[PDB]
RNA sequence: CUUGACUGCGAGACAGACACGUCGAGCAGGUACGAAAGUAGGUCUUAGUGAUCCGGUGGUUCUGUAUGGAAGGGCCAUCG
RNA sequence: UAGUGGCGAGCGAACGGGGAUUAGCCCUUAAGCUUCAUUGAUUUUAGCGGAACGCUCUGGAAAGUGCGGCCAUAGUGGGUGAUAGCCCCGUACGCGAAAGGAUCUUUGAAGUGAAAUCAAGUAGGACGGAGCACGAGAAACUUUGUCUGAACAUGGGGGGACCAUCCUCCAAGGCUAAAUACUACUGACUGACCGAUAGUGAACCAGUACCGUGAGGGAAAGGCGAAAAGAACCCCGGAGAGGGGAGUGAAAUAGAACCUGAAACCGUAUGCGUACAAGCAGUGGGAGCCUACUUGUUAGGUGACUGCGUACCUUUUGUAUAAUGGGUCAGCGACUUAUAUUCAGUGGCAAGCUUAACCGUAUAGGGUAGGCGUAGCGAAAGCGAGUCUUAAUAGGGCGUU
């Protein structure tokens, strides 16, 4: 199945990857996953609190002049906003198995597209950029997201300055991430934790 | 819980799987001039036609 | 996403007051009044691609009918003995041999009185 | 690539708005229609009007009452009774499987299925075709 | 002479926005008359009427707020 | 939902669960909380250090172009003459306090809690109210304005009128941390927030100016340039105002009312048409003239003459209507959002599906309490592929691969 660069094959199933890419699901898992991280912070305000324009401007009749029954209306320049935002909340429902199944088809991609690259282990040794600099450039590699199955602090103090490199664990991983950086390195611990979460 | 059934129309239309049951009017409080024909076939709990319907499950929040 | 609608409102005018221009007053200058003169001159332009093809038949016509008259024939005699005989000339060609080639069209009335039509 | 993916065709709509332009179809009312009420902001006709007769929730007789016995009451059909963990039907192993609600106390078994394994049902009660085929294929009842 | 001005219904129609309304063969249980076929679910026919919610009265197999009862409620018949 | 309600509009539980939180001490005198004095410790009120870039092209100016590097627990920060990890302030990362404050912790001390001693004008009741989801209703339970008024652990009150029997608690004395609410006020960070008619009323000396007798109402007003280098000097002019030069500047038609500089509206110049012609001012035809081209069966501009031709809106059976509305321009100005739900479309799982709070190194995973589905009928007890009605195994209603 799955090759990695120490020499051997990992035998994956058919399922975590291999399987059809479902389009729809997965634009909205990376729908969902845009809109979840999205504050709504904002706000207008109405004509009730824009401040104050409690009485009429004029009387309604005998002034020839248009109908008023305050200066802070939304049709005047100085009234509120007619539909005035308040802060809201646009995180929206994935279903827990939709969400293993849009994953399980961009697995699934990142091995038909030889985007996904596995290896037996990914340890730096000291906290430098430099260095992990140096561990993906043997292998060819600028734009990539590590997953690892638990990220070390070595690992993570590293590539936290990179500029197109990304440290994630299994858990940590999303959608977006995955589609969005060049290339997606993956451990074999990557690759049986995948397993076991995603079927 | 965000939508509040009309409680007199809880009263009168019970739901089953048939459709919506309820009991016939007239069967009050002047039972002498009627036949006995009309206070039988008034008698049971009949169905809620096609017009009633949507104005009744509307009524009793189910629209 | 408060969107100022002052960009797209100003081009969206500036095709209609190109489109008016040449016209009297506030008809060319001010949009209230260029915006009508634009629809008007479309009705009436639409209404007029329908007039050409009837103000040109009845030319055609008028002259057929006054080279026929020359010759001694009317117009209606002319296009009664035009089909007695078969000529599928039309009334454009006609009024056009009637001004400028005037043998070619004594050539045709004689044709049509030919035909005693 | 985010920049590739779209959804079926057919999964998301425009959402046509009304009141923007006479070429558009819903320009100058926007559905509504022309006066009265149900052209106005808040032109609502409230649940149930017929427009001023008696209406039907008023017409129409009240007819009866709800039993405070069977809001604890329940029914597990013989589908569900290989479900449950350990060979015995009782009223908390039908709440350890989620079949039965916690503050049931009432359940009765229905035939609607297959029964599947050899069950016991203690303090359970069952009707008559259910209790043939839950002692047809192997299965017991006490109490 | 007598109670069919019956009880349970009710195939099917008519009417009809709905609520209502109209006609009804037949089946069961019991009866009138008639020797017997049979007629009889009021009146030659179409007007003579009034929803729901409240209350009242008589039943009831139902419910009955720990339990046994009651109270109150439900259904059925009926009155204002 | 049960109830409750001119049983109308509506109002609305509890039992039982799932959680966040975690403690009970006393009236034979306690936990706890204060205030002091101490015991260590932590934070805060200021700071310190803080890596790594050169050459070249265009340019007023390089951060940009082309090439080659370096740093990284520091790479999408600010501004520096155009866009900078390496130019500056910073940032990650370590260090840091004479003196104050604040939180936590020892271990004494004085207080308090504290009302005295297990509760009498109290429980209960009668009237009149109020609350409990409960419009006094079969009306429990609570509270009390008036009037009354108990028992004493072989007591007493609750279990929704009431009564027995059981079950469960001990009222008429108290004190108690956390989970909970809120933010005028600080600090940091963030935004599919606004960007000068927006965002606060208020970016500017704004609750000002102004209006009111007052309470109170309540504005308008941002931008030169990178740097003032903000124009030495000359000329007209009133030692004016404003200009014409000259200088500065990359640019002054960036000259201070200063970035850009639209439309309404007002001009000057050139072309053509207009003084015998009747109306929504155009449109179809169309001569002439004038410019560019390079010439022709073109392009631009005027448009004599001529056929047809009573604006737009809104309302209406119908409007050119002498019905409404609009002086014009430029900005602004009207189907939103939340929560419940139904239908369609589109996906995931599938006899099952799905989680809510909440936990979470936190868009993952967990949590299936609950919701809907797998069975219906009946007002219900109940019975169940049937059930209800019924004297009926008859009929009929509803239901059942």
């Amino acid at each position: 199945q799955l090759n990695v660069n120490g020499a051997q094959a990992i035998e994956v199933s058919e399922r975590t990857f291999g399987g059809e890419f479902n389009e729809t699901l997965v634009h909205q898992a990376v729908v969902a996953y845009m809109a979840g991280g999205r504050q709504g912070s904002k706000a207008q305000k109405t004509r009730s609190e824009v401040s104050g324009g409690g009485k009429k401007p004029w009387r309604q009749k005998g002034t020839g002049r248009a109908r008023a029954g305050t200066i802070r209306s939304p049709i005047w320049r100085g009234g509120g906003t007619t539909f005035a935002a308040k802060p809201r909340s646009h995180e929206q429902k994935l279903n827990k198995k939709m969400y293993r199944a849009a994953l399980r088809s961009i697995l699934a991609e990142l091995v038909r597209l030889d985007r996904l690259v596995v290896v037996a282990d990914f340890a730096v040794d000291a906290p430098k950029t430099k260095g992990l600099v140096a561990k993906l450039d043997t292998l060819g590699l600028k734009d990539v997201l590590i997953v690892t199955d638990g990220v070390d602090e070595n690992l993570y103090l590293a590539a936290r300055n990179l500029a197109h490199v990304d440290v994630r664990d299994v858990q940590g991983s999303d959608p977006v991430s995955l589609i969005a950086y060049d290339k997606v390195l993956v451990t074999v611990s990557a690759v049986k934790k995948f397993e076991e979460l995603l079927g | 819980p965000k939508m509040k059934t009309k409680s007199g129309a809880a009263k009168r239309f019970k739901k089953t799987a048939g459709g919506l049951k309820h009991k016939h009017a007239f069967k009050s409080h002047i039972l002498t001039k009627m036949t006995t024909k009309r206070k039988r076939q008034l008698r049971g709990t009949s169905m809620l036609n096609k017009s009633d319907v949507a104005r009744v499950e509307r009524s009793l929040r189910l629209r | 996403a408060r969107v100022k609608r002052g960009v797209i409102a100003r081009r969206r005018h500036k095709k209609i007051l190109k489109l008016a221009k040449g016209y009297y007053g506030a008809r060319s200058r001010v949009f209230r009044v260029a915006k009508q003169a634009v629809i008007k001159a479309g009705q009436y332009a639409y209404r007029d691609r329908r007039q050409r093809k009837r103000q040109f038949r009845a030319l055609w016509i008028a002259r057929i009918n006054a080279g026929a008259r020359q010759n001694g024939l009317s117009y209606s005699r002319l296009i009664a003995g035009l089909k007695k005989a078969a000529i599928e000339i039309d009334r454009k060609v006609l009024a056009d041999l009637a001004v400028n080639e005037k043998a070619a069209f004594t050539a045709i009335v004689e044709k049509a009185k030919a035909s005693l039509a | 690539q985010l920049n590739d993916l779209r959804s079926a065709p057919g999964a998301r709509r425009e959402k046509h708005r009304p009141g923007r332009g006479i070429g558009s179809g819903l320009g100058k009312t926007g559905g509504r229609g022309h006066k009265g009420l149900t052209s106005r902001s808040g032109g609502k006709v409230a649940p149930g009007f017929e427009g001023g007769q008696q209406p039907l929730h008023r017409r129409l007789p009240k007819f009866g009452f709800v039993s405070l016995k069977a809001m604890d009451r329940a029914e597990v059909r013989t589908s569900e009774l290989a479900k449950v963990e350990g060979d015995v039907v009782s009223l908390q192993t039908l709440k350890d499987a989620n079949l039965i609600n916690q503050h049931v106390q009432r359940v009765k078994v229905m035939l609607s299925g297959e029964v599947g394994r050899a069950v016991t049902l203690k303090g359970i009660a069952a009707t008559k075709g259910a209790r043939a085929a839950i002692e047809a294929a192997g299965g017991k009842f006490e109490d």
